[PDB]
This record gives structure tokens, C-alpha cells and sequence, in this order.
């Protein structure tokens, strides 16, 4: 609504100077923020004089590499048409001793001399890393020079500084204060629509074959950053030319024009490129968008209503809470047998209020507990603040909360702004293992038990998992749902996967013999023969006893 | 493997390049080894050895020896490179065409096309090592001009270059005659139209080349006789005050830029003109 | 003619053998952009610029780069790491700048940055001002030349983790090539290449030498040839007059290297390729693995189908399984199963034994788990094999392994096989879905399997004609493959002892039945009955855990 009020309306005021807003896709909100912070102070400076404020200048973009930070900065600079001074981290740091400071001084001096200007300090983490990493005295001279130039600029006005870095913590803390890089923007991995837009942007000059399904590629590519999609397209084209190399004579200097005219990228080439590509964005904590509704989750209707009352009303109707003077709850804690669908509940909650989602699995928590990770709890919550509203899902919380890390989590959660919509949802299979400190009021104090699916819930789960897989017409799943009492969602997923495995084995055997385009009930029976409950009765009794204790203690 | 480019350079440069210039040393009393072999104190001394120069009271290293030192330090043979050219004259002008995503310098600039800070530092080598006047009359007449008129003077000196054995791989410019352009000398200085000077000097140089000479420097007089009865002059230029004022340094730099030294070890093909300036 | 016509500019594709896959990759990544730029103009793409080769030292990375450069006919600009880093302060950066500028000026060009791990070592390995200025200069040069030039950059390094991570992203060395140790045919080709000017004697059996050299990189083979020639010179030294400064041409004409010299050289060689994790080729079929037929079928339908028929998996919307976990008594033949699986899908093979994992746990190794999986990605399709996984999975190492298993691309053909003797002792986290979820029990061989093992182990030994092994196979109930191998080894030891005794007395060409009887007299089962009962109970519980 109002947030993207600046995006609504030759081209590019009419190399790397041709980049424009039409060369970007899937970052509408971040682009709106950057434009609102850059264009208005420069293009229309009289608004802030009329209303009587000094607009903030420092903007700090950060996200996984390849997300388009340099692209966004250059596009904004070229669309504004203002004196654009580009400073590269490594380029400044490669200079001799004493020159990497004079370069910064002259850069800022020139940017101040000329008309409304934009200074883009690309990779600022190179010239101002965290103090512990600033080894040497020149690494301190450069940081001090940067700080002095930043401080002495606040009076000048009509000059905006933009900086880009991979992680919020990678920068010296002194650079993130009032009169410095105060406004922060977080770039996350794009969603399906964003990936489709990027794919359309990149594949506009290729000789695509008519049998291309860019929507299918967008659906398949999950966790792919814009750079990953560009590499995907390049590798697909390389595969196409490799396939066509048979008709090409490498020895001859020139290739036949007719062959060059028959080049065409086919969907199979894109599938091969997907096979080869290796994204790395998800290796670190990132902000992602989710689109799970209250339909990928079966059952738990009472828990769904409880979650709605807990989260939706604070976000959608803050006025009522202000009227009654009651503040909303900060966090929730799911407990129950594994495979009951806690992550799906977290994603559904995030999608209901249309908030971003950050997930921190068990391995990440352990890696932070061992101090061998780039990020940290403070960094996670800084990203959550920058991307607010956000839902932070801490999975396998029992691994660390059996502590330094738990202390950091408590500090960050206590320091969270009450009115800022940043909810924290913890998941654990062993609620008694959780440290009692975390469960105090103002923390993950609202505990919710997630039970195993019931008959109708099992039927819904089985239908949902099998929807995108061909099956025998007139196939019944009621018997399978009924016979699997005590099975979690993971067990039903295993059953359907085994049925599919049997079907594919039969299909391959039939093709080799020379048929089986469905999944008949015999496959399901055979797969079910080797499937068993993954939750022991003792654990179920223990969870039921804990639930009974909680009910008795609260009534 | 690419090497030095095919470009004709002076005979003196070629014959200097042929030589090696090594300075042999005899068995030091600190050597521990038989007759055959050599450790560190008996190895031949490179022509650019700083200790040898400072011991012999030589203030610069005879440019050809500087080139030898650069070649020895860099450009491994048979591998490790494709012959990076060792010599490259400095250039401080801004890159008017960077287009790294920005318009030219006047309305945009990046860290790649921004001239870096300049660090002045005394040069450690000199192109021409000696300047030799064939006869005393050549400068006696030049000074007789001032003696008779009282104003200063200015003239180009013609000649040719040759070897100089008194310094390792050194060059001497031998001057045969001096030509004085039309200039308006004055009590405290002199002036001369640049256009007339160059227009006349073009044909004068053509004739001199036909005669075998070449233009190799400029000479001017800065004399102010003292009041003593004899013929004596004040020592205006000395250690604590200036040797060459700024204006004459600028003029000498312009003259050097206009007489490039064709060389075979630089991308442009020229480096540090062999043009000398003398003052009386 | 050839090569577009000692002097390293005289090397071509005919001087490299046994690396045709990586050679083809480098050629398609270098020649095509340079020789025929119009293809990418027609398709409207920018071909990738950087390429990063890595592998054990001595595997011929510099040789491959030189050969590709010479065959392309472009402007090769070899840059050394040690050579650049020996310059004074502020001079190495200038050399880098001048090299890149000259390469860009004379396009098309091929910049080869040899031993880049010395210019841009891992961020924790530099700790110096100059070591950071040089890295920043290299990054700036790489970024600047991304466009605006028809230039290709090639780099060589020992391991992926020995380079600054900033150099392995888009617009930089975004293509990886992994060089592994050659197989028997590759070693034969290398031997033929090297021993083409030598005065080989008639009795040379290069095939035999290739068979007897395992883990030998090309440098090792060159050293082997040099050592053999030196041994020949030593043997003929008796007729050489050291005092004289001349040697008769008659003696020189008599020089000739014989198989004995090559055997001596094999004896006196110190290969080091296998001391670190390395990608390698395997040639084990479903015939060396006697028995385990049901396990063979399970492995086939688990691994071969995803690799050979991905279209079916896409049709049914099923994601192929990542890895499996073998368990059972030691010596049951799990490594053979892993090698056979790798061979069937024609994939590479990376083996990580117990000592390597323990060394990583103690943090005193040059390779990490992330490095192993980077090599696996670069060499895909690959089979990673974690042997005796229970030593570490009794930890930060286990956490790293889980992280890497979660990270790996699903569509990538990288399969992780784990072997362990104590399935219960393994960390439960390793057995979750999306990880080594499948568990396979490898029992002791049966009578027919034992006889097959015995026959397989005796194909390289001169057994007595008309010999039988059914009695030995039946007598060894409960024995694993290792025990039967030990029985065969003891029989061979007795036979060779008797042969040596007979020769000294002076006959014994082949083993006899009594030798096997004597060897079996000392036979001992390596698995106690209690352990077998425990494994059977665990398997029965697992079957019950998968009941109706
Ligand atoms: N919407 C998009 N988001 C991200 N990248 C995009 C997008 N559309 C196209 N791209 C392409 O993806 C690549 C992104 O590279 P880019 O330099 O912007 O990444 P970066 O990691 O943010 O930058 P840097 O590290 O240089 O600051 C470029 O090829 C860009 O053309
Ligand atoms: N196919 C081959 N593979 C490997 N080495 C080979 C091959 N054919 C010949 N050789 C010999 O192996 C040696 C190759 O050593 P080389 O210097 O290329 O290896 P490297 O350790 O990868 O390189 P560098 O240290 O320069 O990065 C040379 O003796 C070469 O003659
Ligand atoms: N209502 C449901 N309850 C449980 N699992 C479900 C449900 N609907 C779908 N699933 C399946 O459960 C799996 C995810 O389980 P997950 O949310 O990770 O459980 P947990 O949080 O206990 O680990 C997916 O295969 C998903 O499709
Ligand atoms: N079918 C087989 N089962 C077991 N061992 C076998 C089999 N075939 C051959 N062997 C022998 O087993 C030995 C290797 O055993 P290995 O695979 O290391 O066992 P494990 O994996 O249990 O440690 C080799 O000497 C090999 O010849
Ligand atoms: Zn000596
Ligand atoms: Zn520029």
C-alpha cells in the first residue's frame, strides 16, 4: 500500500551504465525503500524543507552474495541521474600505504563539490571490518578516515552514501550509529514470482525453443539467487552448443551460418543445467518468503485458532490492543512428537500476516554453539529487525538448551522491541530438556502441544502429499488413512514415496523389456507392507502425561 | 615468446646493450674455498652495485645499468611470463574514457579511473652521465656575448652521444657547436617567441642532420658581476639556495618531453629523453 | 601442421594421457570462446571466464594448461605464484597489473595463474599487509576484466580450501575442474609418453608396470623412469672408466633398460598422492562381490535408476535417495560394494578412512569435510565413502557432516555411503530422512560365497592343477573374506618358504593341497559368536521395526 508509494508512476533519462529498473526483478519492497531513501532527498529536496526535517542519508544494504546489491545501487544511480562516485572495497585496499586514505578523502571531496551526488561504497566490509579483524595500523587509519568523512558530511546534504556488505556484523559497529549508516535494508532470496521475473529478464536475448516452461523452472528453482539463475541460463546455453558441436567443424575458422541459425535452447538443457548448478545461499541464514496457507496443514483446527488469536490480531488490529493497553505475546513454543508438522504451522503463521520467515535448524544452532559459523544470534535478530515483520523459527531448540548461546538468545529476546512485529517460535521434541529460563513471561512462555494426525487429518495429509503425482484413476486412500492410526506425516510421506519407488521400478522394467503411467493400489499395498509407526508407545505416553500435567497445572 | 619490439635506436644504445659491464673482484681474504669457485665476496660486482658507486663518489647509476638491473630482477627466461615490458614512463592524466558504469570524469568517476596519490622522490639514475665540450672557444664565445652586451643569453647546443668509460655503462654527450635563436635578453632575464624559435629550429635541425649533428641540450647564462675591481661574479646559486629555479626546471621538462629517447624496452617505445641543460 | 606450425611451447595434446575428461572440459571452456566467438554471439550469452583446476601435486595441471594454450594459438601469459611473491613491496601488485593489462591488450589471450594458493591463500593464512594488498589487487583485476575483453583466466591449486573464498563466486573462478589419480590405462599412456626416447630393452612389459603402479601420478612415473635408467647406468658402470673423460661408443651402444631396473625403481619410489583425500577411478563389477545378491539388487534399484533414468523420477515426482549406511561384522566386504556401485554408474570414488576422520577431528589435516564435498561436486557423479564412521559418530565433525549432507544439491549425482560395525553407537542425527536413512546389513558369506571368494583370490597364484576348494569353503563356516584371504596368504607363505628352501638346497612351481591344509590348521574366526548373535538380534529388531 503506502510502503511502495514511490514505485507507482523515454527510458533511463534517454556498458554497465545501461542498467535500469527494468533490469531488476523480485525485490519490489527493497527497491521501494532504496528509491524512497535516495531519490527524494536529491530529486525533490524541497519536501523535507517544507516539513522541516533532515532526511537520513546513510543506507546499508546487506544480503547473500549474488542477490543484486551492486545491480540495485547502479540502477538507482543511473535512474536518478546524479553525480555517481563508485568506491570499491578491494580497489581501495589494493593501494599502497597512505594512498588508500587519500583516495577516500578525494572521493568524498569531489562528491561534495559537484551537484547532488551518490557515493556507493561497494563491499564496505573490506575497508572497515570488525575491530577484531582490523589487524595492523593502516587498517585502523582507513577506518578512522571513513568515520571522519562520514561524520563531516551530515551538514552538506544533497549527497547520499550507499554501502553494501554480506552480513550486518561484518562491518565495524561504529559505522552504524546516528549520522552514519543508520537505515538498513535486507535483501532475501526471491520467491517463485521473483525467480520467474529474473528468468524472464535474463532469457530475453536467447534463442529459446518453443518448448520452454519458464514457470516450471521458477517452481523448481528454490533457494536460487539472481546470480544462480544467470549461471543456470549460461550453463543451459553451453549445453545446447555442446549438443550441437557434432554438426560443427572445430578445425575450420568459420562455422556454417545455417547451423548457427538452428541453435535453440530446449527444456532438457535447462533440466541439465539445474542438475549441474549448486546454489549456496541457504548455507547461511537468509530471509525467505513463504506461501503456506491453512490448507497444507491438516487438522489442528483448535491449534490453528489459537495461533490466529495469538499472532493475527496483534498484527492486523493493533488499534484494539492499544485501546485495551495490552501488549501482544512475543514468542510461542511448539512441543510434540517429531513429524507432526510444526514447521508447516510456523510457515502458515508467517504467511497469514504476510511476514518474512527466518529458519535456524539444529545444525546451525550447534555450529554457533561451537563458534564455527559466520553469523550469530545477534546477527539473526538484526536481520529480523531489518526485515520486520518477521517470524524467527528456532527448530531443534533442545540441542543447545539441554549456556552461552541460550544466554545470548535470552539477551536478544529481552532486548526486542515490544511494538515491532518480530515473533519467535521454538520447536522441541523434549520440552523438559528446555532450559526453564526461556519459558518465563516475556519469552517463549506460551507452550502448545502438537499431537499426531487423526483419521481425517491423515487422509488430508496423504492427499496433499500425493496431489502432484499421477495415480490410478478411481484410487481410494480412505483405507490407507484408516489403517495408519498413530502415524505422523513423515510416515505417510515415506509410504507414498515407497509406492512411487515401486511404480518407477515397474515402469523401468517394462521399458527395458521392450505401460505403467499410474500408481495402482497394489503398489500402495506393497509399500504399506514395509511401513511402521515411527513413534514408540512409551514416548506417546510420555507426551500425553506432559500434556495432562500442563492441563492440570493450568486449571 | 614475445620480446623487445623491433625499433631502431641510437648506435650508442645498441653498443651499450651488447656489453655486460660486470666488475670482477679478486680473491678476498675472507674467502673460504679453493681456487675454483666463489662464495659471496669474490663474485663479479654488478654494474649497478650501489656500494661501488658510493665508494667511487658517483651519485647516479648510468641508466643502461638501471635497465640491466631491471632485466636481471624480472623477466625469467623460458617460462614465468610473456615478457612484461620493464620500462614504462609515468602518466598522471586521468582516464577520460573509463565507462565502468559511469560517464566521463566531469560528471562521474570511480576508484579505477582516479589518479592515485603521487609520491615525489629523487631519481636514482641519469640518462646522460657526462657532457663534454670539444673546445673552450665554444663557451668562451657564448660568455663573450654577455661580456660585451651585459644581458643574459640562451642557445641550443648541437653534438652527438658516445660511450663514457669513467662510469659503468655511462654515456657522454659531446657538443660541437652552439646555435642561438632570436631572443630578447634582458638585465634580469630573457624572453623569446616560441613560434619563431621552433619554426627556425626545424630547418636548422634539418641542416644539422645533413651535417651529422643533433640537438642535445640548451645552455643559458645567469651572471651578475660583483663590484670588485677584477672580473668576478656573485655566487647566487649554491647549496642552501636554489640550483635551478622552478621556471627553468619547467622549461627543461618541456624540452625533454619534446625530444623523446627512442627505446626498445617500453610500450610506447620511448623513455626519458637524453636532453641536458647547462647553466653558467 | 599439428600444433599450428625443452621449449615448453612444444607441448601439445599428444603429450598428455589419461585425463581425457578434464582435458575435454578445459578445451570446451577455453577453445570455444576464443576460436569461435560467434557461437555465443548467436546464442546471446557471455561464456564463463574463470576456470580453477585442482588436484594432487604432480598430476600435470601446468602441463594441461600449457598444452591447451599452445593448441589454441592464443596469447599465453603464464604467471607464477612464488615468482610474483618474491618481489619487493609494491612490485608484485605492479606485476599482476602489467600482466593482466598486457593479456587484455593482445586479445584473444589466456592468463594462467600457476599456484594461485600462494597469491591468495585462505584469509587466516595471510595475516600480513602485503598478503592482503596482493589479494585485493587480484580481486580488482578479476572484476575489471569480467567484460570489456576476450580473455580467459586459468588457475591451478592443490585444494579448493587453500584459496580465498572471495575468488570462487560469480564473475570469478566459477568453474571448477578436479584432477584425480589415473587408472591403469592412464598410467600405461603416461609410461608410453615418457618411455619413447629411452633405449628400452626388448623385455619390457609396460602393461605390467601400469598394473603394478597404483596411486602413481604422472610425476611419480617420470621419477620411476629416471630411477630405472640410473639403475641401468649403475649396473653397466663396471665397464665405464671413471678416470677417462671419454667413453667408447661401443659401451654406450650396449645401454638398455630391462624389467629388473623397473622393478628396482618401483621398490625405491615414494608416492604420496594417497596421503590426502583424492578422487579416483574404480573398476569393480558385480562379480568380485560374491554373494549378497539381494543387497546387490537393492543397491541397483537405489543408485543406478536415479543416474540412468532421471526422466522416470521426474515423471513420478520422486527425489532420489542421498546415501545409505552399511553395517555388519568387519571384513564382510562393504568397500567392495561401494566400489561396485561407483563402477556401475561410471562415477568417481572418494574414500575417507577412519584415520583421516580422526585427524580431522583432531584438526591436524590439510583437508576438511567441506573440501571433500567440494571435490565430490567438482568430480560428479561421485561416490563418497565414509569408512568406520563410528569412530567420529560415537561432535563438531558430525555437525559439519550433517551440514554438508543437507547442503548438497538433490539433483547432483553424489551418493554418500557409510560403513560401521556398531550401528547403535552411531549418532541418531545421521539416520534422519534426507541423510543416511537407508540401513543395509551385510552378513557373513555363505558356502557358495566363500568358494567364490577363494576362487577370486587365487586368480593371481599358481595353484596346483586339479586342486579343489569346496572342502576349505565348507570347513570355514562363519569366516569373513579377510579370514579366507589370510588362509590363502598363509598357504602361499608356506609354499614360498618351501621353494626357497629347495632352491638353497640345490622345483616348486605351484602350491599343493598340503600347503592349504597346513595353512588352515591355524585358521581362526575373526568374529565371536556373541557378536554375531548381537548383529542378528539388531537385524531382527530392525525387521520388526519395519513390521505391519
Ligand atoms: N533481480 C536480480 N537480482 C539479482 N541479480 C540479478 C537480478 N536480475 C539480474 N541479476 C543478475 O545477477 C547478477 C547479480 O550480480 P551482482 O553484482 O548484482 O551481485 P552482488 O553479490 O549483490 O554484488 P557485489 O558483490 O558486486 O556487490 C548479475 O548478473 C545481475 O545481472
Ligand atoms: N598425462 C600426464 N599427467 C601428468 N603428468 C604428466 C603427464 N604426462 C607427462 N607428465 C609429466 O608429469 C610432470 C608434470 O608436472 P607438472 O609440473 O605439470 O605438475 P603440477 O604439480 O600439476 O604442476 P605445477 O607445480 O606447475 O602447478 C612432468 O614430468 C610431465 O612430463
Ligand atoms: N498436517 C500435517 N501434519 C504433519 N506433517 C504434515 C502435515 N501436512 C503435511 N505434512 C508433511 O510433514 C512433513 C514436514 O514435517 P515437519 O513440519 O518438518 O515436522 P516437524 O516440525 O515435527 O519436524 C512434510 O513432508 C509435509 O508435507
Ligand atoms: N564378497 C566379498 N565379501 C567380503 N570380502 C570380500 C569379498 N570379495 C572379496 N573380498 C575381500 O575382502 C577384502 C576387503 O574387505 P573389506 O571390503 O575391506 O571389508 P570391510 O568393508 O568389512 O572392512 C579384500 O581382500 C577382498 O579381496
Ligand atoms: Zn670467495
Ligand atoms: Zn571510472
Amino acid at each position: 500500500k503506502t510502503a511502495t508509494a514511490i514505485l507507482r508512476r523515454g527510458k533511463k533519462r534517454k556498458n554497465m551504465n545501461e542498467v535500469g529498473y527494468d533490469d531488476i526483478g523480485g525485490c519490489r519492497k527493497q527497491m521501494a525503500q532504496i528509491r524512497e531513501m535516495v531519490e527524494l532527498p536529491l530529486r525533490h529536496p524541497q519536501l523535507f524543507k517544507a516539513i522541516g526535517i533532515k532526511p537520513p542519508r546513510g543506507v546499508l544494504m546487506y544480503g547473500p552474495p549474488g542477490t543484486g546489491k551492486t545491480l540495485m545501487a547502479r540502477a538507482v544511480a543511473n535512474e536518478t541521474g546524479a553525480f555517481f562516485f563508485l568506491i570499491n572495497g578491494p580497489e581501495v585496499m589494493s593501494k599502497m600505504a597512505g594512498e588508500s586514505e587519500s583516495n577516500l578523502r578525494k572521493a568524498f571531496e569531489e562528491a561534495e563539490k559537484n551537484a547532488p551526488a551518490i557515493i556507493f561504497i561497494d563491499e564496505i566490509d573490506s575497508i572497515a571490518p570488525k575491530r577484531d579483524k582490523t589487524n595492523g595500523e593502516v587498517e585502523r587509519r582507513v577506518v578512522s578516515q571513513l568515520l571522519t568523512l562520514m561524520d563531516g558530511m551530515k551538514a552538506r546534504s544533497n549527497v547520499v552514501v550507499i554501502a553494501a556488505t554480506n552480513r550486518p556484523n561484518s562491518i565495524d559497529p561504529a559505522l552504524r550509529r546516528f549520522g552514519r549508516f543508520d537505515r538498513e535494508v535486507d535483501i532475501g532470496i526471491p520467491d517463485a514470482t521473483g525467480r520467474l521475473e529474473v528468468l524472464r529478464i535474463h532469457t530475453k536475448n536467447m534463442k529459446l525453443a518453443d518448448d520452454v516452461d519458464l514457470e516450471a523452472l521458477a517452481a523448481e528453482t528454490h533457494g536460487y539467487v539472481g546470480a544462480d539463475i544467470a549461471s543456470l541460463c549460461s550453463e543451459a546455453a553451453m549445453q545446447q552448443i555442446r549438443e550441437k558441436m557434432d554438426l560443427i567443424d572445430l578445425d575450420e575458422d568459420e562455422i556454417d551460418a545455417e547451423v548457427l541459425d538452428s541453435l535453440g535452447v530446449t527444456m532438457d538443457n535447462f533440466r541439465f543445467a539445474l542438475g549441474n548448478s549448486n546454489p549456496s545461499a541457504l548455507r547461511e541464514t537468509v530471509v525467505e518468503s513463504v506461501n503456506v496457507t491453512w490448507d497444507d496443514v491438516g487438522g489442528l483446527d483448535e491449534i490453528k485458532e489459537e495461533l490466529k488469536e495469538t499472532v493475527e490480531y496483534p498484527v492486523l488490529h493493533p488499534d484494539q490492543y492499544t485501546k485495551f493497553g495490552l501488549s501482544p505475546s512475543k514468542g510461542v513454543l511448539f512441543y510434540g512428537p517429531p513429524g507432526t508438522g510444526k514447521t508447516l504451522l510456523a510457515k502458515a503463521v508467517a504467511t497469514e500476516v504476510s511476514a518474512n520467515f527466518i529458519s535456524v535448524k539444529g545444525p546451525e544452532l550447534l555450529s554457533m554453539w561451537y563458534g564455527e559459523s559466520e553469523s550469530n544470534i545477534r546477527d539473526i535478530f538484526d536481520k529480523a529487525r531489518a526485515a520486520a515483520p518477521t517470524v524467527v523459527f528456532l527448530d531443534e531448540l533442545d540441542s543447545i538448551a539441554k549456556d552461552r548461546v541460550v544466554n545470548q538468545l535470552l539477551t536478544e529476546m529481552d532486548g526486542m522491541n515490544a511494538k515491532k512485529n518480530v515473533f519467535v517460535i521454538g520447536a522441541t521434541n523434549r520440552p523438559d530438556q528446555i532450559d526453564p529460563a526461556i519459558l518465563r513471561p516475556g519469552r517463549l512462555d506460551q507452550l502448545i502441544y502438537v499431537p499426531l494426525p487423526d483419521e481425517n487429518a491423515r487422509l488430508s495429509i496423504l492427499n496433499a502429499q500425493l496431489r502432484k503425482t499421477p495415480l490410478e484413476p478411481g484410487l481410494e486412500l480412505t483405507a490407507i488413512a484408516k489403517a495408519t492410526q498413530g502415524f505422523s506425516g513423515a510416515d505417510l510421506l515415506y509410504i507414498v514415496q515407497r509406492a512411487a519407488k515401486y511404480a518407477i521400478k515397474d515402469s523401468i522394467e517394462a521399458h527395458r523389456q521392450h505401460p505403467v503411467p499410474y500408481i495402482t493400489k497394489e503398489h500402495f499395498a506393497e509399500a504399506m507392507k514395509t511401513a511402521k509407526r515411527s513413534v514408540s508407545d512409551a514416548e506417546l505416553r510420555r507426551y500425553e502425561a506432559y500434556s495432562q500435567q500442563m492441563k492440570a497445572s493450568r486449571g | 615468446r614475445y620480446g623487445p619490439l623491433r625499433i631502431k635506436e641510437l648506435a650508442v644504445d645498441e653498443e651499450l646493450e651488447k656489453e655486460d659491464g660486470l666488475i670482477p673482484r679478486q680473491k678476498s681474504k675472507l674467502c673460504k674455498h679453493g681456487d675454483r669457485g666463489m662464495c659471496e665476496y669474490c663474485s663479479p660486482l654488478p654494474p649497478w652495485d650501489k656500494e661501488y658507486h658510493e665508494k667511487n663518489k658517483i651519485k647516479h647509476i648510468s641508466f643502461h645499468s638501471y635497465l640491466k638491473k631491471l632485466n636481471e630482477n624480472a623477466n625469467k627466461k623460458e617460462n614465468g611470463s610473456s615478457y612484461i615490458s620493464p620500462l614504462s614512463e609515468p602518466d598522471f592524466r586521468i582516464n577520460k574514457r573509463c565507462h565502468n558504469g559511469h560517464e566521463p570524469w566531469p560528471r562521474g568517476i570511480c576508484s579505477k579511473c582516479q589518479p592515485s596519490a603521487i609520491t615525489l622522490q629523487q631519481q636514482e639514475f641519469r640518462m646522460v652521465d657526462h657532457v663534454e665540450f670539444q673546445k673552450s672557444e665554444i663557451i668562451n664565445e657564448f660568455i663573450q656575448a654577455w661580456r660585451y652586451t651585459g644581458m643574459q643569453r640562451f642557445g641550443y647546443m648541437y653534438g652527438s652521444y658516445s660511450k663514457y668509460d669513467n662510469t659503468p655503462l655511462g654515456i657522454k654527450a659531446v657538443v660541437e657547436a652552439i646555435y642561438e635563436p632570436p631572443q630578447h635578453d634582458e638585465q634580469d632575464g630573457l624572453t623569446m617567441d616560441v613560434e619563431q624559435v621552433k619554426n627556425e629550429m626545424l630547418q636548422i635541425d634539418r641542416q644539422a642532420q645533413e651535417m651529422g649533428l643533433s640537438r642535445i641540450g640548451l645552455i643559458f647564462t645567469d651572471l651578475s658581476d660583483a663590484g670588485a675591481g677584477d672580473g668576478s661574479v656573485f655566487c647566487k646559486r649554491h647549496k642552501d639556495s636554489f640550483f635551478l629555479s622552478s621556471l627553468e626546471v619547467i622549461m627543461a621538462a618541456r624540452h625533454q618531453t619534446r625530444h623523446p629517447n627512442v627505446s626498445k624496452y617500453s610500450e610506447q617505445g620511448f623513455f626519458s629523453s637524453k636532453f641536458v641543460t647547462c647553466v653558467i
